[PDB]
């Protein structure tokens, strides 16, 4: 510490860490410090934008990221990850590991239709061809267009959380043409079925793939980048902490005990004598 | 034609190897030479990715990309007119041949040592038919000093 | 199904759920439509207050939650988990394992000032001792009072984060007694040392204590149960969530290869021979 | 429970578990009760052949196993699971908590040689090429071969937890092609 405080050696540093500088008298996020964060009235879409993409979000960017975390919150406790967060909540564990246990599970079958289904869409709009192109090329392959269908809310009784944030991207929202290629694969696929809608976790992909390479700030290599990396499994990660801690609250505060899961649901199958 | 000046002060190199004491006795080299840029562009580890590695100017701190292929390094870097070839005994033929169809490679360095001497005739005639001035192979490098230092050459 | 459907058989349910009705036509939160939730136009605080206490909290102290989820967001890589996420994040992983590789250190020294900060205040303010009785009760045992201290940031010389905190609460919030008290011991230890400030991990705790005991909505055996359940940890869990899945996002954008700690940081010290 | 114990009622059961019956009078393993695990005198490479695979694997196959737990515990302080285990420790948390978040590294660049590591010499194996050509077939392409290079033990100087268990492969060990493979 003396000889590199009077600088007579020289260290090669790792963590090179272009995000959130605490040195000084002031908190600097991505660039920006924390009194211009409260005092440009960003919210934690602003913040979301300065930590995640380095970049100052324009107000509708931001306001749409707030939203998309609102959608995904939770989505009720049948669901894989908030079903774990109970089975850890009611073993009497704590906030982190609860939370942690259920957060474990949004892989691709749980909470990965925002980045496979942003993927796909992408892949097959910048391919070049048209809807009716893609939903049958998809079709002579197995593998079932991802952000494509609900159980219940089909047509002429929509899902009204695609539709609220159907009607921000269609208002506060420059040139959108993914989620237009999205509507007309949706278009195609209600033809087919009554029950063949986008998801949420296939609009807020596509919308946030408009998000990205439509507004400002993306050139088209940051914004494929940020699609590759995956900065769309944050989204749904962070949406979804909310609900989880708030399950994980919701068990201690009903106070269950631990779960035993009964033996007729189960069916054991094991070999003969091994 | 070969050159007459092969070195000079805006001289840029491509390092072929993961070689990153070389590279850092090269920037040290021009740190203590008063010279304005680093000698080295890129270099090229074809056992990887393209990112960037972490060198030092002087007290600066300073990236150089580490490219996979080589047409992704010259086109990137049509300035650099001389690569350094710290390839293996095995594997200097390979790239010094794939090197010499690039117009913009003036001269080449090969440290190698132990290529057989028929692949380093076909190097020889291949040079003369360019008209690139290989530095011939099993050499530390060369060292012109104010200029420009090949790879390891001096020492520390 | 069948016997159930026609409702002769009666089975009892597990996993009692006060939280999130996913069925029906619409998600409905603690009690409130997901169209009334972007209608009534509350952000991210707002469903933090419908999800974890269930409850339709003010436009003050939603705004307040999201301030907090603000300034509990990023404080640099060299802190623990924020290091336990690059580690991870080297190495390749994922998100949700990066995330959580990194999340699964806030415990008791870090990340865990926000909840003791709270239970030692509120332990104090309400047992009913002036500051300058528990600040010498703090002294004749040992453990430092919990949310007071910083390192850089004195006295003429603000954190600039606790300052925005601290004149939201002076402003838009009613009625604040243990933030009082906490700026009385703050007049106190600010005598003893220059550098003995609320931290913002201590006023956080002292005004989201003010917030439910304070505001409306919580009588005085709910304010005190999420405040002892941990509904605390989990706003500092949320926000630096945000903080981590921007550490991994940068890792993997600047492209680092696997951490391997040099050998002279580490001073082996086994035994001789076992 | 009334209808379903005089069986009146048919419910379609998930979790179909062909692994360890906890129920009944004893803890069956895959078929093998616990009183014939201790009385057969298998290990730890035992029970895994019995959880893992629902096998009773040979005795020379249980031990090497056991070997293999052996020599894959702790590498050092300065590996990347073991620091993130030690960051966690020293943050105070809990066993569980610091194993786990010194887990959640065991990916591709650290511990996920034992995988791609046999991945890649059975891919070379049965697709029928001699090593003299797998060599340079991964030689064109980048990728150097998983599972081959050390950084100080060499060769007049072998790695001497390499040895124990290669010299435990050859002696206890029926018909070994692939590891002739990686040994050419
Ligand atoms: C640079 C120099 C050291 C050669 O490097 P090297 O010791 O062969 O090490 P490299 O990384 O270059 O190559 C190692 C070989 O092992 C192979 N290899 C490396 N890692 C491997 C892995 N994980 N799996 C399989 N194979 C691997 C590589 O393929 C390479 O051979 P290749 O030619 O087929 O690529 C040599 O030029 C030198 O000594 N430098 C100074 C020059 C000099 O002083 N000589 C002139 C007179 S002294």
């Amino acid at each position: 510490s003396w000889a590199r405080e009077l600088g007579l050696i020289r260290k090669p540093a790792s963590f090179m860490t272009s995000i959130c500088d605490e040195r000084g008298q002031e908190l600097i996020y991505a660039g920006m410090p924390i009194t211009e964060v409260f005092k440009e009235e960003m919210g934690i879409g602003g913040v979301l934008g300065l930590l995640w993409f380095q970049k100052r979000l324009p107000k509708y960017s931001c306001q749409f990221i707030e939203m998309c975390l609102m959608v995904t919150a939770d989505h009720g406790p049948a669901v894989s990850g908030a079903h774990n967060t109970i089975i850890c909540a009611r073993a009497g564990k704590d906030l982190v590991s609860s939370l942690t246990s259920g957060l474990l599970t949004i892989g691709d079958r749980f909470g990965g239709a925002l980045d496979a289904a942003a993927k796909m869409f992408s892949k097959a709009f910048d391919s070049g061809i048209i809807p009716m192109e893609f939903v049958n090329k998809m079709k002579k392959e197995g593998k079932l267009i991802m952000g494509i269908g609900h159980r219940v809310k089909s047509i002429n009784n929509p899902d009204m959380r695609v539709q609220i944030l159907k009607d921000y991207v269609r208002q506060h929202f420059p040139a959108t043409p993914l989620l237009d290629y999205a509507l007309e694969v949706e278009k195609i696929t209600t033809s087919k079925k009554p029950n063949l809608i986008l998801n949420v976790d296939g609009l807020i992909g596509v919308a946030f793939v408009d998000m990205l390479r439509n507004c400002g700030s993306f050139t088209r290599e940051e914004a494929d980048e940020y699609i590759d990396i995956g900065a769309l499994n944050g989204i749904f990660v962070l949406g979804r902490s909310m609900g989880f801690i708030g399950h994980y609250l919701d068990q201690k505060r009903l106070k269950q005990g631990l779960y035993r899961h009964p033996w007729d649901d189960i069916s054991y199958v094991l070999p003969e004598h091994m | 034609g070969k050159s007459t000046t092969l070195f000079s002060r805006h001289t840029k190199a491509i390092v072929w190897g993961m070689q990153t004491r070389a590279v850092q006795g090269m920037l040290d080299f021009d740190y203590v030479c008063s010279r304005d840029e680093p000698s080295v562009a890129a270099m090229v580890y074809p056992f990887t990715g393209d990112h960037k590695q972490k060198f030092y100017w002087g007290h600066k701190e300073i990236l150089i990309p580490v490219f996979k292929n080589m047409a992704d390094a010259m086109r990137k870097h049509p300035e650099v007119d001389v690569l350094i070839n710290f390839a293996s005994l095995r594997s200097a033929y390979d790239s010094t041949m794939e090197t010499m169809n690039y117009a913009q490679i003036r001269t080449i360095a090969i440290i190698a040592e132990g290529i057989p001497e028929a692949l380093t005739r076909k190097l020889i005639k291949k040079a003369d038919q360019k008209g690139v001035t290989i530095i011939g192979p099993a050499t530390v490098g060369g060292i012109k000093p104010g200029c420009f230092k090949i790879g390891n050459t001096g020492g520390m």
